[PDB]
């Protein structure tokens, strides 16, 4: 489950999320979305078919999906989830979750170099 | 960062010096302020002499500073040097607290005083020298030893009867013109850096251990500064003496851990990274040659050494020259395609840039053979000479002009792949190189084979083109030694094909080559070609 | 401090980046990013003389500094096509905070010469404005 | 172009501005003053003559000028400008400008805003 592009974030409109599943052996799969704990109805998102991918012998398949949410819900701190059902999973389902503070940096240094010390170089 | 000069500078007291710094010749950089400043400790970088008329109190009467705008250089002279002038300095442009500078190091050594009881000889690294020693009229039947005070041991490793060191082997002799008079001598061939120090000569001994000194200085060569830019070219001039005109000479590049890496040899070596873009010329009567390197990348900058040996490698005891190269990279040379693709039967067209204010010159076009040394036979010039086997498939055009000319080569084959150079007769040459790769496919334009003609009647030749060329202009030519210019006889009838040609009486003056082409006004494009003979009946 | 991404001279901002293959945990490593802002304390808001007082507020949008809108050349099949490189360059119009060493900046002032007036032209940066 | 002295601002009657030119080789020079963007009449200021300064190398010259303006216009925020014309300048004239906020400022306010420091710079 992938975070939105920053260009979309710096415009104050709807932002977009992407789900990806790959490497599964029969072409039968289910994708659902969630917001917090509420399942969103399936007229709010677009999901493609399930096609096979170029690989080395053992045939496998892939599928994508997207979902566009409002920037105030993202910036407040509401979380979202993509959920995938397959027959070869032992508990038959998988979840991923994303929000802000996902790829936030760990260190920030700020230096205010005053006057009488300006020593930059070309 | 684009500023360059001599990194280290040495002299002695009382002598003068001359320092040169280089800058890009843009018009901001010629009219701005130039300065020489002493980067001391405790913060500042105090200016000593400037370009606007400032001379300091310590430099009064001793110095000046001259700006040469057409070179892009400026020179600093400092007379009457002392030992308090040793330190770290800076060239520069503009304001000191920015960084358009270059660091220079200057060391001044104490001269000679009241120890002048020796006769010194100076010599280049890898040459001959003599050490004269006056033989006298009684000390013949002793040993003619020669120490060298490694520490303060008297280290006799030379005797004048063959009792030599395995270190100093193969190059020491004596020659007799003594037997009573006051000289004999020893010639030392192929000196090293290791063979410096003070020599306590003798010739026999009368037992007071009476001493004679004769010291030598061996010096490593001073590099010449070369200032070039990105996508340009350089030439070195290797000018050793006529004594080594039958030895194999070479050119390495100094690396970090005392490691030359051979760029060219005379016995046929090359790096892989210089394929297509290097030349080496036959040496003159003085035994002096030149090495040309084009298409300068960023990592080409560094120290270079040219020398001579029997094998073609940097060995100790060989005479060398030096250079230091700087690639500017704030260049004004326009970018160009490096590779140009084509298919068998099709055409190419490459643009070759020169300098705009040198437009009254003659232009050339190479083919880099690269077999033995590196060699540019010409194929076509702007005078009106073409090669023999390139007849009917080569021309040089002065359009678009004003920075660029154009050369067209069609009827391609799989053996036309190679590296090609473009040359002018101007003052400073850029030499640009392009690689022609041959890929698979078929040509866009389509013409028939070679046509005949009956004894005097109308000919008609078609020439097709697809709808990607519908936006463009169509023309023909007849190829001669001075290029080609279009014809009035064409129809261009069909809206998306069939630009024709009509020759309504076949004379003998039409039996040549004809072209069918595409151009966007000034820029040229694809081309096909056919021949038209005339038979007997 | 190894590879330059942005070197902007209308705002005088420079962004570099370097993969620091750190010592501990030698199969993972960090990505460092350095930003340098030089702030002029005596420039005006518009670059003319009497505009408005000295600028006291400086704003930098990294989505605008990293922007790329000049057309490029791409060899797809056996062809040269021209493409754009950005989604947002619907348009100079940007405000500059500093000068630039390689460009003139002039002005126009009316002065009197006994009778009428003229339209005398005045150089604001004298090093870069010689006709050459 | 120099700001007024500190002790003239308290008495609140008139102030004076100084214009110095320095280090030019021929001794011919002109000086003109503006208020805002309009030229002042010649009979309102005082200019001295060009004289030769002590030597640090090449011989150079110098000249001065002063202008006295009302202390209310200095505190409204009006700007004044000094123009110098010389044979060696590129476009034959150059100028400097000053007002109340620039020169003996007694206050430095600066606010720097950086928007998206972690933002996929391509
Ligand atoms: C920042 O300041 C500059 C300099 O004052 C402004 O540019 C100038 O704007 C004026 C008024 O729009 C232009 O004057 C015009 O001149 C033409 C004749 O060329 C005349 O037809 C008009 O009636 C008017 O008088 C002037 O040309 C123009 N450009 C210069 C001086 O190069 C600019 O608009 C200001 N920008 C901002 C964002 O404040
Ligand atoms: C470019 O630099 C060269 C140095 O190689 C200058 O040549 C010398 O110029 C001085 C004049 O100050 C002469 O006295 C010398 O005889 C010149 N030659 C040498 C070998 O030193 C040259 O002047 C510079 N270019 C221009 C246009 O001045
Ligand atoms: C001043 O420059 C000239 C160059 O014309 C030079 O010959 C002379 O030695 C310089 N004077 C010094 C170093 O005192
Ligand atoms: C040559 O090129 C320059 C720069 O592009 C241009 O200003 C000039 O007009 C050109 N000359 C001609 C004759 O086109
Ligand atoms: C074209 O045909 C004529 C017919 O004899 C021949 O002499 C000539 O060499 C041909 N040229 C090419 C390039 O095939």
């Amino acid at each position: 489950l992938l975070p939105p592009p920053s260009e979309e974030l710096a415009l104050n409109e709807l932002v977009t999320l992407t789900c990806l599943a790959r490497g599964f052996s029969p072409k039968d799969v289910l994708v659902r979305w969630l917001q917090g704990s509420q399942e969103l109805p399936r007229e709010k998102y677009l999901t493609w078919a399930s096609r096979q991918e170029p690989s080395q012998g053992t045939t496998t398949y892939a599928v994508t999906s997207i979902l566009r949410v409002a920037a105030e819900d993202w910036k407040k701190g509401e979380t979202f989830s993509c959920m995938v059902g397959h027959e070869a999973l032992p508990l038959a389902f998988t979840q991923k979750t994303i929000d802000r503070l996902a790829g936030k940096p760990t260190h920030i240094n700020v230096s205010v170099v005053m006057a009488e010390a300006d020593g930059t170089c070309y | 960062s684009p500023i360059f000069g001599p990194e280290e500078v040495n002299s002695v007291e009382g002598n003068s010096v001359s320092i040169t710094c280089y800058y890009p010749p843009t018009s901001v950089n010629r009219h701005t302020r130039k300065y020489w400043c002493r980067q001391g400790a405790r913060g500042g970088c105090i200016t000593l002499i400037s370009s606007e008329g400032y001379v300091s109190s310590k430099y009064a009467g001793r110095a000046n500073l001259t700006n040469f705008p057409e070179n892009g250089t400026f020179v600093v002279n400092i007379a009457q040097l002392s030992q308090d002038d040793s330190g770290r300095y800076k060239c520069g442009l503009g304001i000191n607290s920015r960084g358009l500078s270059f660091d220079v190091s200057l060391e001044v050594s104490q001269g000679p005083g009241l120890l002048n009881d020796t006769k010194v000889y100076t010599v280049d690294l890898g040459r001959t020298v003599t050490i004269n020693c006056p033989f006298k009229t009684e000390n013949a039947q002793k040993r003619k030893s020669l120490y060298k005070q490694i520490g303060l041991y008297p280290v006799l490793v030379i005797d004048s009867s063959g009792y030599v060191n395995p270190n100093y082997t193969g190059r020491i002799r004596l020659d007799i013109q003594g037997t009573g008079q006051l000289l004999f001598s020893v010639v030392i061939n192929q000196l090293r850096l290791s063979d410096a120090g003070q020599y306590l000569c003798q010739a026999g001994d009368d037992s007071n251990s009476n001493k004679k000194n004769a010291d030598l200085q061996v010096l490593k060569p001073e590099p010449e500064l070369v200032y070039e830019d990105l996508r340009g070219s350089v030439t070195f001039h290797c000018a050793l003496g006529p004594e080594v005109a039958n030895v194999a000479k070479f050119l390495c590049r100094q690396s970090s851990g005392e490691n030359c890496d051979v760029v060219v040899n005379t016995l046929g070596k090359r790096a892989p990274a210089f394929e297509g873009r290097i030349l080496l010329n036959p040496q003159d009567k003085d035994g002096s040659f030149s090495v040309v390197i084009t298409g300068l990348r960023k990592e080409d900058a560094g120290r270079y050494l040219c020398g001579a040996h029997s094998d073609g490698q940097l060995q100790e005891g060989s005479p060398i020259q030096a250079w230091q190269l700087f690639v500017n990279e704030e260049s004004t040379i326009p970018r160009s395609p490096t590779v140009v693709k084509g298919v068998a039967g099709g055409s190419v067209a490459v643009l070759c840039p020169y300098n705009r204010k040198e437009s009254k010159s003659i232009k050339y076009w190479c083919l880099w053979e690269g077999a033995q040394n590196g060699r540019c036979p010409l194929l076509v010039d702007s005078e009106g000479w073409v090669k023999a086997q390139y007849e009917g498939r080569l021309s040089l055009l002065e359009e678009p002009g004003n920075g660029t000319f154009t050369v067209i080569l069609n009827q391609l084959t799989s053996r036309d792949a190679g590296f090609y150079w473009c040359l002018t007769n101007g003052d400073t040459l850029w030499r640009t190189t392009v690689e022609i790769k041959i890929i698979e496919g078929e040509p866009n334009l389509k013409v028939p084979g070679n046509v005949t003609a009956v004894l005097g009647e109308t000919l008609k030749v078609p020439c097709h083109f697809p709808c990607k060329f519908s936006s463009y202009e169509k023309y023909w030519c007849k190829w001669n030694n001075t290029g080609c210019q279009a014809l009035p006889f064409v129809n261009c009838d069909e809206n998306s094909r069939l630009v024709s040609l009509t020759l309504n009486l076949v004379t003998r003056a039409d039996e040549g080559w004809y072209w069918c082409g595409v151009k966007q006004g000034h820029f040229y494009g694809e081309t096909a070609a056919v021949y038209v003979a005339v038979e007997e009946r | 401090e190894r590879i330059v991404l942005v070197d902007n001279k209308c705002k005088c901002a420079r962004i570099t980046s370097r993969i620091i293959r750190s010592s501990e945990d030698p199969n993972e490593d960090i990505v460092e990013r350095n930003i340098r802002i030089i702030v002029p304390l005596n420039n005006r808001e518009n670059i003319s003389d009497p505009t408005s007082p000295l600028r006291t507020r400086f704003v930098y949008h990294l989505s605008d500094l990293c922007k790329k809108c000049d057309p490029t050349e791409v060899e797809l099949d056996n062809q040269i096509v021209t493409a754009t490189q950005s989604n947002i360059c619907d348009e100079a119009t940007e405000t500059c905070y500093t000068y630039d060493r390689n460009k003139c900046y002039t002005a126009v002032v009316p002065l009197v010469y006994g009778g009428e007036t003229k339209m005398v032209e005045t150089a604001l940066t004298p090093d870069a404005c010689y006709p050459d």
